Parts: C-alpha cells; sequence; structure tokens
C-alpha cells in the first residue's frame, strides 16, 4: 500500500470502498451504486 | 470564512447549516447520511433549539433545493468540555430523512487506518461555511470553501495558547488573512482523495480568525471513526 497506495480508487494489496460504492470489475476502482454517492460533488 | 471563494453550485453538497429560534445561522455541519449530521460538540451551547438547513447556498434567497430538517436526537461527545475544546464532536439524528439532490448529498466516511496515513498527509483539505468573512464582522450571506493546509502539529503547538490535543490538529496559514471563523464552526473541513472528498475534520476554533501566528484548529475525525459508527447506530 505504501506506494501509490496500491493504486486503489479509494482504500488500500486489497482494494475498497465506502458505503454507497462497489468494488469495480479490475479490483481497484469504485463504482458509485446510487446517483449521490458520499463524496462526489453534484452536477446538473 | 476569511478569504476563500463561494462555492460554486453543487461543490459544497454535504454543508448543513444549524439555524436558531431567531432563523439565523450559528454553525456548520456535515452531512454524513439521510438521517446524520456531523458537527461540533461546543455549537450545541450556543442555541437552545435549532433546526438544520440543507441546500441552501445563499441565506437571503430561497432557492430551490432548501430544506429544513429538525433534530430528533442529540448524540454529544460526553468527554466534550469548554475548558479544553477536547472531543469537539456531535452527532444529530434527523426527524426526517434528507433526500439527496443537487447540492445536497453525503461526505465520505474514511476508514481509520488508511484515513491517518493517506488521507491526513495530504497537503491541503477544503473547509466551508457561512461564517464571518472578518474576525469581528458579519457572517457570510453566501456559502463559502477555503482550501487550507495542513500544519505541522508542533508549529501548531508552538503557536497557540491552548493545549493542541490528540483529538485536534491545525490546518491554514501563518499569516496569509485566510481562515474559517466563527460561524463556520461545526462544519465540514474535507480532503479529497483522486475524485472523493472524505470527511477529515469538524471546524472548531482559533484564536481570532485568520491571525497572524495562529492557525485554525478542526477536531480530527479519524480519532473518532469508531464513535461516529456507535452513534450513528443510535
Ligand atoms: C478553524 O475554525 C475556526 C477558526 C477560527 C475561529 N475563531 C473563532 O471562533 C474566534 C473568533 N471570535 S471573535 C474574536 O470573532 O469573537 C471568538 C472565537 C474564539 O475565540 N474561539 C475560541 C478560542 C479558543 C478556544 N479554546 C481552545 C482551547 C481551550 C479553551 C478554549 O476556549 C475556544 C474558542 F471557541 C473559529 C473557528 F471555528
Ligand atoms: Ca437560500
Ligand atoms: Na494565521
Amino acid at each position: 500500500c505504501s506506494l501509490d497506495n496500491g493504486d486503489c480508487d479509494q482504500f488500500c494489496v486489497v482494494c475498497s470502498c465506502a458505503r454507497g460504492y462497489t468494488l469495480a470489475d479490475n479490483g481497484k476502482a469504485c463504482i458509485p451504486t446510487g446517483p449521490y454517492p458520499c463524496g462526489k460533488q453534484t452536477l446538473e | 470564512i476569511v478569504g476563500g471563494q463561494e462555492c460554486k453550485d453543487g461543490e459544497c453538497p454535504w454543508q448543513a447549516l444549524l439555524i436558531n429560534e431567531e432563523n439565523e445561522g450559528f454553525c456548520g455541519g456535515t452531512i454524513l447520511s439521510e438521517f446524520y449530521i456531523l458537527t461540533a460538540a461546543h455549537c450545541l451551547y450556543q442555541a437552545k433549539r435549532f433546526k438544520v438547513r440543507v441546500g441552501d447556498r445563499n441565506t437571503e434567497q430561497e432557492e430551490g433545493g432548501e430544506a429544513v430538517h429538525e433534530v430528533e436526537v442529540v448524540i454529544k461527545h460526553n468527554r466534550f468540555t469548554k475548558e479544553t475544546y477536547d472531543f469537539d464532536i456531535a452527532v444529530l439524528r434527523l426527524k426526517t430523512p434528507i433526500t439527496f439532490r443537487m447540492n445536497v448529498a453525503p461526505a465520505c466516511l474514511p476508514e481509520r487506518d488508511w484515513a491517518e496515513s493517506t488521507l491526513m498527509t495530504q497537503k491541503t483539505g477544503i473547509v466551508s461555511g457561512f461564517g464571518r468573512t472578518h474576525e469581528k464582522g458579519r457572517q457570510s450571506t453566501r456559502l463559502k470553501m477555503l482550501e487550507v493546509p495542513y500544519v505541522d502539529r508542533n508549529s501548531c503547538k508552538l503557536s497557540s495558547s491552548f493545549i493542541i490535543t490528540q483529538n485536534m490538529f491545525c490546518a491554514g496559514y501563518d499569516t496569509k488573512q485566510e481562515d474559517a471563523c466563527q460561524g463556520d464552526s461545526g462544519g465540514p473541513h474535507v480532503t479529497r482523495f483522486k475524485d472523493t472528498y472524505f470527511v477529515t475534520g469538524i471546524v472548531s476554533w482559533g484564536e481570532g480568525c485568520a491571525r497572524k501566528g495562529k492557525y485554525g484548529i478542526y477536531t480530527k475525525v479519524t480519532a473518532f471513526l469508531k464513535w461516529i459508527d456507535r452513534s450513528m447506530k443510535t
């Protein structure tokens, strides 16, 4: 995890994500489950 | 906020505003979920009765997306005391769930070990609120945001009249006239990691506002992640 956060989009190799997100196929990116996921600025 | 800039539409969606009986905003808060607001314990003393407004960006104009919520339960940290301002954290359970929309969305809670090592080691965080635009001046009618550098704990201790505890961290500027101020208290300090914003602090206190040789002091949320989890499960 020390370098590059283990190439993880959120938590770190074993990547993981915050509530309202699922770990992607690639096992690194995090996919938002709803339209207003935590921690994302909102767009119209 | 002293200095900084008005938040652009949708840029500070986790901002909550605590409003007193006079319908006046007196403290900030961070949206954590549809039912929970994160704020500072010291804010609970300032108004015998208060509500939470979400979606507001301009307190002088009613615009779409603003909504007021009654607080059902106040969970204040039992170790908070005005003597030290330590444990300056509270969680509010709302009577009715927040509907997420434009300008209304939660900030993410991080995992403890990862935040301490990865988030808190970032160069800067973002603070926001409706508080005073100068130390002795008026509260802002517009929602403002400010990028604040993390400040070395030891530098901060040396600068401070008061004890900086492990439950606090410092951020902001030595001499540059930019800082959170009174009225921003209880509000969010968030840290971007890649494209996700995580709640890292609660706007807590400072000696004056934007004072030369003084920093802003925040409640270190990582120290309370288990407490927040416990509080959010009732
Ligand atoms: C970073 O966020 C902020 C930055 C600056 C501020 N600044 C402020 O709020 C100051 C501005 N106003 S003022 C002059 O305009 O009337 C008075 C506020 C103050 O004096 N606060 C203060 C000072 C010291 C402790 N403290 C700490 C330890 C132990 C005991 C103890 O009392 C507690 C406090 F409330 C607020 C933020 F929320
Ligand atoms: Ca408004
Ligand atoms: Na300063």
